[PDB]
RNA sequence: GAACGAAAGUCGGAGGUUCGAAGACGAUCAGAUACCGUCGUAGUUCCGACCAUAAACGAUGCCGACCGGCGAUGCGGCGGCGUUAUUCCCAUGACCCGCCGGGCAGCUUCCGGGAAACCAAAGUCUUUGGGUUCCGGGGGGAGUAUGGUUGCAAAGCUGAAAC
RNA sequence: UUCGUUAAAGA
């Protein structure tokens, strides 16, 4: 039932990609917002593109959405990442894995402090 | 040179992510990257010319005044996280993700761009800025793997392109080496942060669940 | 294109190959001027001087410029040892 | 009379002033995409002479559905010509889009000469070769004042071109002017892409316009 | 928003059918066209909002 | 035109394949052409093999396989609808699941 | 089954011109094709070349430059004589000016230019330019 | 010029299960003399002879070289404190990894070709020449007539003109 | 399970 029309979510992209301060979660200052920054002859119109403006505004502050993105979206999308934990960045200087890189570390001049030895038949694939 | 050698941290962090193992297949021009085989499948790519490819990707990316010309994509997720930092790092430009085929070829798209070069992840998810390449007149730089094909990169970074850590690893040492080639950081003066923005996070089920361990 | 008179006559002298002394064509749009700048010191101060490899189009399609690059600039001696 | 609006960068390029001359452009193999930009730079280049206009069918359900297929070949005499193809459902739309895309697919003709070097080149440099579909179009060195001895659409093509000695050899269907005209355009267009031995030496690598005037680029479209 | 029009033409192999219909443009103010707008058409207004934040 | 590279059967080394009749027009046609299936039914369908499990002797030790060579002809295996037809970038896959 | 070493030679060195390589095999070695690289070399269209004298036929590499469009060998020798070389000037060269014909004259191998100074003429290996 | 040459066909000798040209019926249709069913002759089988034809196909002559990659397969050869079998070194057996030679093949590719389908050959071709053999010149008439020749015959090989 | 024919042209 609510399989809206591509010009009914066009003019409400248009409308959340131009004003987004001016919109909300309530659909009764929503549908008057819009229609005080839009022009729509048909009132059912009116009501099937603030609806799906009221959705877009759940979708968005919910969750980020690739679909639209103004450049306060992208600074919140900047803002949630920057809390960086500090657990499995680098890991303590005991590493095993191959006695081939340790072959490598062999000819190519390093330290090659930790152990490096492991024993594998040849079962692959 | 004798600054550009390799160091103790750096081969620290490349066995920590990871990045010496790659593939399982070859590809007839991954043989100078290759140095020997190893059982299970799994192939060993070398540091130092790993390092030195690196190396010169930083010199083509420093190599033009205005940092904005230097177009970053990925489309898979290991680096789209990475993409969109490195861009709002030094000067790149953000976009990653679905291409949206057409971005350099027509003008009635929006989306349109005049570049001078280009930096890709992975050239088999990346096909498509491969093949728009050759109507702009653009460099690549790829992160390649042993198994990717050639066609259309002129410089290939040899590595392990599927991990993410390797990935991270790669895109902070990539911003790394061009921001101290610009001179914002000195040569004996460490990065800030530890590099997990450019790795990755995991959603909010076990991200949520170490928080409230955590607190 | 020289006449007895010596002049320069063409109207273009286009660009050479770095990669197989190839010419370049005026609609080859599948061709690159790669750019690489030039390292100082152990400061590792950036230089406006940078030297610039042509390859062409059938190179850039084989993936010839992967190999090409690196034996370019190791005669070079900007690359590797 | 309109204002051009620049868009591409090559554009901004042209109306900030900093490529002195379509040589310049053909130095690098920059895309050019729209068709003003070489109007800016030419305004002789105008000679143009639409070839044929024939029409394409498309059987549907409703029977055929025509539209039109137009060939203009633009050419300036100094040695820059053009081939532009396009089909429309109108006449002067499809005769438009095809002077547009000729705009667009303009390329320098190599002059040569015959044996002797007294000066202005009248010639191809050597005998060339161009194949669209099937036909083999050969072009051939002439001596001075001989002229050109061909068909009618590829001696126009040629006479815009500017060679004013040539022979041609053509073999395969030459009725059809969509594969004749197209491999007379290649047969023109690898005179640059031959190998020449007056062309030996490692080029001067002259910076990129891009890089010369980065700046002005740069304040144009902040 | 059509003005559409059948007429005949009487020729010499009987009579033809002419058919000519004619969308309007939209003119808000005059009597050439309706001052009704489209209903499918939405029109948006530019953004107004601009420089002069707090100080 | 060539429909196929493979022009229908494997024959690619040798040049005489032998002819093994067709399950339901018994025509002869050589067998790397011919479609050659093989179906495992059970002896009892389902919906009457609990019925024989509670009626028989045993307590459920015997459960008989019937293996049959399928063997059809192009001719009547796309009216079988086994070998239906398919696209020109569709005619390299290989076996479904 | 193994003639005209000089095709097979030229054959070679075409296909490696046309894939863009830098140096190519040929497996064996006439003093007619050293002398003909020589002629090449001496007009500069290839670079150095080093003969690993097999005790059998040695091997011929040839350093390249990527500038030969095209070399051949005309078949059958053909016997050409002085004021009839025009007719291969007009058929072989792409012009004038450019290209050269090798030439099989009675004092050595020699080249087109060099045959008429010499005024011998005589039979053709091939043609490069 | 010569040796083999599917199936059918011909001449003798032995038998004759099945299928089955012709043939006889039973049916469907306006009409079957056909497609469907029943019976069944020559043949299909073997040993001796002849015929030399096919969509005898890869609708693609043979010899030699060059120009991408990948995963497999068949046959030898080589290397690998790997696994598995005898009773225990000992030799081959089975599996795994990699290379070599030539072989039937496959996937991708702007290596190049071609009208395209498509082709690592159908590429190295107007930038045209490695050697050699046989054949085509609009469609019919016509692979026909008339000659020559082979054959027991059916027919095979060579094979034009008028229009 | 079976179901025959419709010319010359006319875009
Ligand atoms: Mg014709
Ligand atoms: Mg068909
Ligand atoms: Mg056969
Ligand atoms: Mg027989
Ligand atoms: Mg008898
Ligand atoms: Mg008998
Ligand atoms: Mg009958
Ligand atoms: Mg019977
Ligand atoms: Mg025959
Ligand atoms: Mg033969
Ligand atoms: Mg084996
Ligand atoms: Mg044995
Ligand atoms: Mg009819
Ligand atoms: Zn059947």
């Amino acid at each position: 039932g609510r399989v809206r029309t591509k010009t009914v979510k066009k003019a409400a992209r248009v409308i959340i990609e131009k004003y987004y301060t001016r919109l909300g979660n309530d659909f009764h200052t929503n549908k008057r917002v819009c229609e005080e920054i839009a022009i729509i002859p048909s009132k059912k119109l009116r009501n099937k593109i603030a609806g799906y403006v009221t959705h877009l505004m759940k979708r968005i502050q919910r969750g980020p959405v690739r679909g639209i993105s103004i450049k306060l979206q992208e600074e919140e999308r900047e803002r949630r990442d920057n809390y960086v934990p500090e657990v499995s960045a680098l890991d303590q200087e005991i590493i095993e894995v191959d006695p081939d890189t340790k072959e490598m570390l062999k000819l190519l001049d390093f330290g090659s402090l930790s152990n490096l030895q492991v024993t594998q038949p040849t079962v692959g694939m | 040179l004798d600054v550009l050698q390799m160091k103790e941290e750096d081969v620290l962090k490349f066995l920590a992510a990871g990045t010496h193992l790659g593939g399982t297949n070859l590809d007839f021009q991954m043989e100078q990257y290759i140095y020997k085989r190893k059982s299970d499948g799994i192939y060993i790519i070398n540091l130092k010319r790993t390092w030195e490819k690196l190396l010169l990707a930083a010199r083509a990316i420093v190599a033009i005044e205005n940092p904005a010309d230097v177009s970053v994509i990925s489309s898979r997720n290991t680096g789209q996280r990475a993409v969109l930092k490195f861009a709002a790092a030094t000067g790149a430009t953000p976009i990653a993700g679905r291409f949206t085929p057409g971005t350099f070829t027509n003008q009635i798209q929006a989306a349109f761009r005049e570049p001078r070069l280009l930096v890709v992840t992975d050239p088999r998810a990346d096909h498509q800025p491969l093949t728009e390449a050759s109507y702009v007149n653009l460099p690549t730089i790829a992160l390649c793997n042993t198994d990717s094909p050639l066609r259309y990169v002129d410089i290939a970074i040899p590595c392990n392109n599927k991990g993410a850590h390797s990935v991270g690893l790669m895109w902070w040492m990539l911003a790394r080496e061009v921001l101290r080639m610009r001179g914002t950081i000195s040569r004996e003066h460490p990065w800030e942060v530890m590099p997990d923005l450019y790795f990755y996070r995991d959603p909010e089920e076990i991200e949520k669940e170490e928080q409230a361990a955590a607190e | 294109m020289q006449n007895d008179a010596g002049e320069f006559v063409d109207l273009y002298v286009p660009r050479k190959c770095s990669a197989s002394n190839r010419i370049i064509g005026a609609k080859d749009h599948a061709s690159i001027q790669m750019n690489v700048a030039e390292v100082d010191k152990v400061t590792g101060r950036f230089n406006g001087q940078f030297k610039t490899y042509a390859i062409c189009g059938a190179i850039r399609r084989m993936g010839e410029s992967d190999d090409s690059i690196l034996r370019l600039a190791k005669a070079d001696g900007i690359v590797s040892k | 009379d309109k204002e051009w609006m620049p868009v591409t960068k090559l554009g901004r390029l042209v109306k900030d002033m900093k490529i002195k001359s379509l040589e310049e452009i053909y130095l690098f193999s920059l895309p050019i995409k729209e068709s003003e930009i070489i109007d800016f730079f030419l305004g002789a280049s105008l000679k143009d002479e639409v070839l044929k206009i024939m029409p394409v069918q498309k059987q549907t359900r409703a029977g055929q559905r025509t539209r039109f297929k137009a060939f203009v070949a633009i050419g300036d005499y100094n040695g820059h010509v053009g081939l532009g193809v396009k089909c429309s459902k109108e006449v002067a739309t499809a005769i438009r889009g095809a002077i547009i895309l000729a705009k667009l697919s303009i390329v320098p003709v190599r002059r040569g000469y015959w044996g002797n070097k007294i000066g202005k080149p009248h010639t191809v440099p050597c005998k060339v070769t161009g194949r669209c579909g099937s036909v083999l179009v050969r072009l051939i060195p002439a001596p001075r004042g001989t002229g050109i001895v061909s068909a009618p659409v590829p001696k126009k093509l040629l006479m815009m071109a500017g060679i004013d000695d040539c022979y041609t050899s053509a073999r395969g269907c030459t009725a059809t002017l969509g594969n004749f005209a197209k491999a007379t355009f290649d047969a023109i267009s690898k005179t640059y892409s031959y190998l020449t031995p007056d062309l030996w030496k490692e080029t001067v690598f002259t910076k990129s316009p891009y890089q010369e005037f980065t700046d002005h680029l740069v304040k144009t479209h902040t | 928003y059509v003005d559409t029009a059948v007429r005949h033409v009487l020729l010499r192999q009987g009579v033809l059918g002419i058919k000519v219909k004619i969308m309007l443009p939209w003119d808000p103010t005059g009597k050439i066209g309706p001052k009704k707008p489209l209903p499918d058409h939405v029109s948006i207004v530019e953004p107004k909002d601009e420089i002069l934040p707090t100080t | 035109t060539k429909k196929r590279r493979n022009n229908g059967r494997a024959k690619k080394g040798r040049g005489h394949v032998q002819p093994i009749r067709c399950t339901n027009c018994a025509r002869c046609v050589p067998k790397d052409k011919a479609i050659k299936k093989f179906v495992i039914r059970n002896i009892v369908e389902a919906a009457a093999v609990r019925d024989i499990s509670e009626a028989s002797v045993f307590d459920a030790y015997v459960l008989p396989k019937l293996y049959v060579k399928l063997h059809y002809c192009v001719s009547c295996a796309i009216h079988s609808k086994v070998v239906r037809n398919r696209s020109r970038e569709a005619r390299k896959d290989r076996t479904p699941p | 089954v193994r003639m005209n070493v000089l095709a097979d030679a030229l054959k070679s060195i075409n296909n490696a011109e046309k894939r863009g390589k830098r140096q190519v095999l040929i497996r064996p070695c006439s003093k007619v094709i050293v002398r003909f690289l020589t002629v090449m070399m001496k007009h500069g269209y290839i670079g150095e070349f080093e003969i690993i004298d097999d005790h059998r036929a040695g091997k011929i590499v040839v350093n390249l430059t990527g500038r030969l469009n095209k070399c051949g060998v005309i078949s059958p020798r053909f016997d050409v004589q002085l004021k009839d070389l025009e007719k291969w000037q007009n058929n072989l060269l792409p012009s004038r000016q450019f290209g050269f014909i090798v030439l099989t004259t009675s004092a050595g191998i020699m080249d087109h230019e060099e045959a008429r100074r010499k005024h011998t003429g005589g039979k053709i290996l091939g043609f490069f330019f």
